């Protein structure tokens, strides 16, 4: 029988990676869960008691969380919007271009192997005026990393450079499928250079997409480097990440500083579940 | 629009001409047939009107301007591809509407134009379902229904009936050939099939490796062969040939002498001479002696040879035969042919049908 | 054509001077005396190597540029091979591709490392991986392979169905098929994974900081965190912008080399 | 074979490194001193030591703890006092010779929990060729500002205004020399206004960030200005007056040998040029350093910190480094002695003159040599004397953040509600309620 | 070995049944051509045989034993595809060599078989290009180097030489043939060209909706079609048919009367009366009065109508005409016939030639 020898030969075949995925995970998992439930704190182990669910309303009831979250939830939108956008237009120059072709496909994916100490830095030096050379093209006295929404805009800015390269190559790698005969087919039946790309390039790339996508804004809900070394934590823009760094690295409540691990953990994946049951051609399909 | 092809080209490096000094003029609304062998350049040719193709020299005109540089989109012409390539993502009602959608009619009469010409190209109703569920004699219709819609400047179609059994190749054929002459549209249709060729074509024309060989109506390629090349290329069965020796009343053939009628024994007067010839012969101009009436008796000549093999089509038979010496063989003969295998059978010959040849050459005397 | 020929002239040099300038400004923050380094001059003057020969005066950075060299290539080499295995089960198999399979492979790309680091150290101290190369690319391993399962499978799921159907026909069985048949089609996916799998080895931290002290396994993207200066309070902005553009040439020369395969 | 483990941070290897060697020789090879890395990041070092010391790690042997880390490493027992010391020794070499605001410091419940290795205080630098004497009081600074401002010189104040540590260290010295305080003593009360004079002096320390944040000419940037920032501001010559800890004096002039400063222009000395080594690093001859030291104390020079009361001396707020010894070491009564020999007055001098961390020892205040290295060394030792202290609670992580986040971005300040606000935050901290900003 | 399948089927989901109740077993080295219209679940029973699909309901059984579980490597059988499938990025080369390398074969041996089998194929000299590189029929061609190679347990194929050209035909089929009878090896074919399945057959199969028809010889299934659809469905040009009354020594027709055969008569007793007749004659059993010498005008019937078309192919002309009263129309006629244009014409039957149905049931009455 196939199906038999199929089934059989499909438990071999996934045996090491859910075996290191979970051998590893589950326990840390498993632990940052169940200490989410409890006032353990690092600096006195045995003096820690069960607090049933306080740790989530003490987190879910206060104005540093939702502040915060709106920052990185605004932050997320906006950048994976512009870098949706523009990481189109980088994949489309880095596979139509008859330029030598290795010179773009080299000096686009460059900024993704920038070090994010290194980018974080680059940026802030670059803002702070008579110090950084694009913060002297403002008007005297400009300092526009002192304030709310110019602040917000430069780090918008640093993660655009910097991650736009990610989505551009998914993108360009899904794009590489698509079967040039039925691009001559719409080509010849009158579509235009745009017309095609709406209603022949996108919707044949739609599932490879989904995981630029997708791990893209899972990824950009975390943010920490782009916001932590650039304007460490100031003027109410710190993105949660940052937030459970605070409550966890430098305050030892490790049982709040994973309830604020496990409600990101729970809004990314209403982010996730929302992603793969609009697009409907995902992984398991 | 007229389309005219002066000189046009296709070379690749291994540099090899796909396609070689092309040259042609299509009258508004003619309905031209392209015929050759399989990579000879057809598609190629078609590729470089469409401009999907880049020509590598000579000059393309439609309506009296150039368009070598403009894009397909700008040529407004529609084409049936060789592959039948079909989109995926899209179900057949809104697969064949695309072109309309692209073109920004009105939602309303594209639906109508759509099941309108569902029921024309026999696809059923407009079916709502993927391309994936179809099979391949139903994938080449969804690939007609884009081209039949739209209306262009002109129609090209590679092999477009290709895939669809005998009922719907004809059927289909009538549904083209009505559609071309309503819109009055300047075509170009492809075809392996002779047959399909000598009746659509209000011409048609032959290419070999790259170049074309005749040109002409269906009646004008039968009647007036070229070339040795599209004498053995055109009817089925292929025409008979013989090598033979000029006579100063016909031709010494190797099983006797036909005299030339005095017209064309004139011709072959103001011809210059080849040191050997080739005639050319329909099998259906090979009859039996006994079947033949007086009235042609006195004009043919006959033979006997011995018949090895047959093999039968109700109205005629393909009489199997092999003769002593080189060649440059099968008779077409009548229903009431009253032959058996192993044989020895009366054969004669419609001597008017000779056609002859330059043995050296290739190249067809009796033409004009 | 002229036309199409300036058009991609003046795209080419716009995407290139895009990306680059702000590399650009990180080499000059490398090349600037520390006299000027706060100057706010895009072009350097007075330039000096003097930086770079700091970083590189003992072996306490180099050694970390190998062992990120070390483990970055085994990362790549080994999540490539197994997030394969696991993606072309759900891609073309029947029954692995349960909605349950990529669940747990989201599970471990959707929870956050700043929990988990704590639970892997005391593991690590168990275990006696710990401060040494094992130790550290297990779990760089698990957490980039839901990213090469998930890319992978939509690779793969792609592949045209009758390409299977010969490879069926002609007799060849489903590893050979695979081998022959199916990645060398895949390939631009693979490329794809082992680059974005080797770039998220390449600069890592949180894990690399919590399970590493020592020069038996400290890696590039914390050595060059970690430098010293003139005091406590003073960030070393030279030796900083000094180590990345040492620390880059590598996710170049890796990408310049794979950009090749991508090809339609 | 025994060895002792002694972490210390990142930065510090280089003098460290060398001390433990001189040490392995001194010993007599009883045991062995081991120096060990932590991370650079302050707050990296406190979990990377977290970790090991909840984990039970017996490679743990001594600490260089952080002056404002003692009670938290006291009350978590992971840091054993000084009064338990097998020997009866290690709280004897401690006292004896130590300046008593770096002794006071490691104090907990009054008990040692840790012996003091190095200390280091904020000073006034001032651009002495603009004005004929350094400002007394905050007052005095805001005066020759808005002086210099209309004058059209440098009209820059350069201090520590982002929401780093730094803003509580200057806040806290503020209120100190105002005369409050943030805690009780026992850090069990938030005191800020729980009397007339505490409001009084925390309102006035509060009116004073205001005012020099929001005075005319400031830096437009003081709301994200660091000790960084600090430095190169006067570099430039921007600001004309600085508060900084003492290392800027060879920045200033390793940057003057190098002439990114206009008004030193040493780069034309002919005996200066080449006193910067291969690595671009200033290694002096004694009469390069007399020479471009001497030149600088014609344009550049150093006050006593300036206080909030007329004629008053200001309480400054310390930085520093604690010894202690890990409750999971497995050598305690050696570790104990690696302890009293890393403190030895030599390695104290080493630490100081080659290695740029001011002594804590008090004899090495009378050595001509490191009067020699540290010019201001009176001003040092007055105010290491009457030093005040960062607020030693073991929540104090969570104090300072909450405070510091209820202070930025300073030109936001008003004095009264602003006590109010830090009397709720503090309050919440110590309470142990809601997130830390 | 042996095929056989029992009551095999395959439905799809809207359950939709491509295949219906199909039942044959086909004999060692047996050739089979199955035929039919569009779409009506040929593919379907060669996926099905393959192992490529999985039968819904009955059985399928090779070498004596039951083989619906079974993996595709187990069974053995080459398949050449309706997509002409090849491997992209190897070139023509390693395609045909690929069941080879498959095999493990020495590498000389596998080179000697690729030269012979291009060779055996004609195909081309040893190309060695990419396959995106190729024209039309050169794609159709490379695909069979992949089947013909391997000598496998039996052959399937699929519209295998639908592309190329006729001069290819010709020939490619004859080398499929020579290799098949050489080889003794079991083959199903599948085509839309009903001329092939005349040539190829040991045994022709007919299906209609995935339903078989009727099963036999070529010529049985072309003089003695079982019911009205299979005799529309073979020869050309198609069989013409009327409705008609039952005479008491055969037939009275629309146009005239023929009495009948008394055996063909005897069995139109055998069988129930229908309500009416319907008759067929093929194209190809229609003459000329004229045509009736002394022995013709015994066994013949005669009537006569206006030639509504004329039309002519040499050796034959198409008579189109129409008469009154409803079909249930061509005449094919010899290269010896003189009618011209829209001409009034005598005609002639043969009374032994004509066919008849059941007009409820339309099962040939004629058949035995
Ligand atoms: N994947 C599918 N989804 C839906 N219906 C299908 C599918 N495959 C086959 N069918 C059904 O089977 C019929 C086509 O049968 P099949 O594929 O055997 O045609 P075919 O034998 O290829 O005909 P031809 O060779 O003349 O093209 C269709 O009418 C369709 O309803
Ligand atoms: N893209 C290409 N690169 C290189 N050579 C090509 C390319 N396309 C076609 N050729 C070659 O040039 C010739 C052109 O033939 P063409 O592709 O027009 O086939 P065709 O004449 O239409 O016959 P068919 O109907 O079988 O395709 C082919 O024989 C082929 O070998
Ligand atoms: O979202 C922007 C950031 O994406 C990357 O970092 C994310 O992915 C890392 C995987 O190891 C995580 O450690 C990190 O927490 C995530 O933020 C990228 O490396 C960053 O440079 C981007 O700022
Ligand atoms: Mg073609
Ligand atoms: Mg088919």
């Amino acid at each position: 029988d196939d199906k038999k020898s199929e089934r059989r030969l499909a438990f071999w075949l996934i045996a090491p990676a859910v075996l290191l995925m979970l051998a590893v995970t589950a326990y840390p998992i498993g632990y940052a869960v169940w200490l989410s439930l409890q006032r353990y704190n690092l600096a006195e182990p045995h003096d820690t008691e069960f607090i049933g669910l306080a740790n989530y309303v003490t987190v879910l009831t206060d104005g540093y969380w939702w502040t915060a979250f709106a920052v990185t939830l605004g932050i997320t939108v906006v950048s994976v919007a512009i870098e949706f956008a523009l990481g189109l237009a980088l994949a489309l120059v880095m596979h139509r271009t008859i330029f030598g072709k290795g010179a773009v496909r080299t000096a686009i994916l460059i900024p993704y192997g920038i070090v994010t100490v290194a980018a974080s830095y680059s940026w802030y030096y670059a803002w702070t005026p008579g110090t950084g050379y694009l913060a002297n093209l403002l008007p005297e006295g400009s300092a526009p990393l002192t304030d709310q929404l110019p602040s917000l805009a430069i780090v918008v800015l640093a993660e655009v450079w910097k991650t736009t390269p990610f989505m551009a190559l998914l993108l360009l790698a899904g794009l590489a499928l698509v079967p040039q005969d039925l691009l001559n087919a719409a080509q010849v039946d009158g579509a235009g250079p745009w017309k095609r790309l709406t209603k022949v390039i996108l919707p044949m790339i739609k599932p490879a997409i989904l995981v630029a996508l997708l791990f893209r804004t899972l990824d950009a809900f975390r943010i920490f480097d782009n916001i932590y070394i650039l304007t460490g934590g100031s003027n109410d823009t710190g993105s949660v990440s940052i937030l459970g760094y605070d409550n966890l690295f430098k305050a030892f409540n490790v049982g709040l500083g994973s309830a604020i691990s496990v409600l990101i953990f729970l809004s990314v994946a209403i982010i996730a579940f929302i992603y793969i049951k609009i697009f409907g051609a995902a992984a398991p399909g | 629009a007229e389309i005219v092809l002066d000189r046009v080209t296709k070379s690749y490096p291994d540099v090899r001409a796909a396609v070689k000094e092309f040259s042609m003029t299509i009258a508004d609304g003619e309905f031209i047939i392209l015929v050759g062998p399989s990579g000879c350049g057809k598609s190629t040719t078609l590729n470089m009107i469409a401009g999907l193709e880049e020509i590598t020299s000579g000059e393309l005109r439609i309506g009296g301007e150039r368009v070598n540089e403009k894009a397909p989109k700008d040529r407004d012409i529609a084409m049936v591809f060789q592959s039948y390539a079909l989109y995926p993502h899209m179900t057949v009602r809104q697969n064949i509407a695309f072109p309309l959608t692209l073109a920004k009619v009105p939602k309303a009469e594209i639906a109508a134009k759509v099941e309108e010409t569902a029921k024309i190209l026999d696809l059923s109703e407009l079916l709502d379902r993927k391309p994936g569920q179809l099979s391949g004699g139903q994938r080449q219709r969804v690939a007609m229904g884009r081209a039949i819609v739209r209306s262009p400047k002109a129609f090209l179609m590679d092999q477009p009936l290709s895939n669809l059994d005998a009922k719907l190749r004809v059927q289909m054929r009538a549904e083209i050939s009505r559609l071309q002459d309503r819109l009055g549209t300047t075509t170009v249709y492809v075809t392996h099939d002779q047959t399909e060729a000598m009746t659509l074509g209000d011409r048609v024309v032959v290419m070999l490796a790259g170049e074309v060989q005749q040109i002409g109506t269906p009646d004008e390629l039968y009647s007036s062969p070229a070339n040795l090349f599209v004498a053995g290329f055109i009817g089925s069965p292929a025409m008979n040939f013989f090598p033979a020796t000029r006579t100063d009343v016909g031709v010494r053939l190797p099983f006797g002498e036909v005299t030339l009628t005095p017209h064309m024994l004139d011709l072959l007067d103001k011809q210059a001479r080849p040191e050997n010839i080739i005639v050319g012969i329909r099998p259906e101009h090979i009859e039996d002696s006994a079947l033949l009436d007086g009235y042609a008796r006195i004009r043919a000549l006959t033979f006997s040879v011995r018949a090895d093999i047959v093999e039968s089509l109700g109205a005629d038979k393909y009489v199997h035969f092999t003769t002593e010496g080189a060649g440059a063989f099968i008779a077409r003969v009548s229903a009431d042919s009253r032959v058996r295998t192993g044989e020895q059978i009366e054969l004669a010959i419609d001597t008017t049908k000779l056609s002859i040849f330059d043995a050296a050459t290739g190249l067809n005397l009796t033409r004009d | 054509d002229a036309r199409r020929a300036t058009w991609w002239s003046v795209v080419n040099i716009l995407v290139i001077v895009y990306a680059l300038i702000p590399v650009l400004w990180i080499l000059s923050l490398s090349l600037k005396p520390t006299s000027s380094v706060k100057d706010g001059k895009l072009i350097p003057t007075e330039i000096t190597f003097a930086n770079y020969k700091a970083i590189f005066s003992g072996d306490a950075f180099t050694s970390a540029l190998f062992n990120s060299i070390g483990i970055g290539l085994i990362t790549t080499i080994i999540a490539v091979v197994i997030g394969g295995m696991a993606a072309y089960a759900v891609a073309r198999l029947q029954f692995p591709g349960k909605q349950l399979l990529i669940g747990v492979a989201l599970l471990i790309a959707m929870f956050p490392h700043i929990s988990l680091v704590t639970p892997i150290f005391n593991m690590w101290r168990g275990i006696g991986l710990f401060d040494t190369w094992p130790g550290l690319i297990i779990p760089y391993i698990t957490f980039a392979l839901p990213l090469a399962i998930y890319t992978l499978s939509a690779f793969f799921r792609e592949i045209p169905w009758d390409l299977e159907k010969a490879a069926k026909m002609d007799g060849a069985t489903p590893a050979q098929a695979f081998r022959k048949v199916i990645a060398p089609l895949a390939a631009p996916g693979i490329v794809t994974a082992a680059i974005l799998v080797f770039i998220f080895a390449w600069n890592d931290l949180l894990l690399a900081l919590s399970l590493t002290a020592t020069q038996r396994a400290i890696t590039a993207p914390v050595a060059i965190a970690n430098f010293t200066g003139s005091s406590q309070f003073e960030e070393p902005t030279g030796s900083i912008a000094a180590g990345a553009m040492v620390i880059t040439i590598p996710i170049i020369i890796f990408v310049l080399i794979f950009q090749r395969r991508i090809v339609a | 074979g025994i060895v002792i483990n002694y972490y210390t941070p990142a930065n510090e290897e280089a003098t460290f490194k060398a001390v433990a060697n001189r040490c392995n020789e001194q010993l007599g090879g009883r045991f062995q001193i081991a120096q060990r890395n932590l991370p650079k990041g302050a707050d990296d070092q406190r979990l990377q030591l977290a970790r090991r010391l909840t984990g039970n790690d017996k490679s743990l042997d001594v600490m260089a703890l952080d002056v404002v880390w003692t009670a938290e490493f006291a009350e978590a027992g992971w840091a054993v006092p000084l009064s338990e010391d097998p020997a009866g020794l290690a709280e004897a070499d401690a006292t004896e010779n130590t300046l008593p605001g770096p002794l006071e410091t490691a104090r907990w419940q009054d008990e040692l929990y840790a012996a003091p290795i190095t200390t280091n205080t904020q000073l006034l630098w001032y651009r002495a060729d603009l004005m004929p004497a350094p400002p007394t009081t905050w007052d005095g600074m805001l005066d020759e500002a808005n002086r210099l401002y209309r004058e059209g010189g440098p009209s820059w104040i350069a201090v520590q205004g982002k929401q780093y540590e730094g803003m509580v260290v200057w806040f806290n010295t503020l209120l100190q020399s105002a005369g409050g305080q943030v805690l009780s003593d026992d850090g069990q009360r938030v005191t800020l206004t729980d009397t007339p004079e505490h409001r009084a002096a925390t309102v006035k320390a509060l009116r004073i960030i205001k005012s020099v944040a929001t005075a005319p000419g400031a830096d437009p940037s003081i709301t994200q200005t660091d000790e960084n920032t600090a430095r190169l501001a006067l570099e430039q010559g921007k600001a004309a007056l600085e508060v900084n800890w003492p290392y800027v004096l060879p920045s200033l002039l390793e940057n003057a040998v190098k002439g990114g400063v206009s008004f030193l222009p040493l780069d034309g000395d002919p005996a200066l040029q080449g006193s910067i080594n291969d690595v671009g690093t200033f290694s002096p001859t004694d009469e390069q350093f007399d020479i471009a030291f001497d030149a600088s104390k014609k344009v550049f020079g150093f006050a006593p910190y300036p206080g909030v009361n007329p004629d008053e001396p200001a309480r400054v707020t310390l930085g520093g480094l604690n010894l202690a010894v890990a409750s999971t070491s497995q050598h305690k009564a050696e570790a104990f002695e690696a302890i009293r020999c890393l403190r030895n007055v030599e390695n104290q001098r080493y630490t100081s003159i080659e290695g740029g961390l001011p002594a804590v020892r008090t004899s090495l205040y009378d050595d001509p040599a490191f009067q020699k290295k540290y010019p201001q060394y009176e001003i040092i030792r007055q105010q290491l004397t009457n030093a005040a202290v960062r607020p030693a609670t073991p929540v104090y992580q969570a104090v300072s953040t909450r405070m510091s986040a209820t202070l930025a971005p300073i030109s936001d300040i008003d004095p009264e509600r602003t006590a109010d606000e830090l009397t709720e935050a503090v309050q919440k901290a110590i309470d142990g309620k809601g997130l830390i900003p």
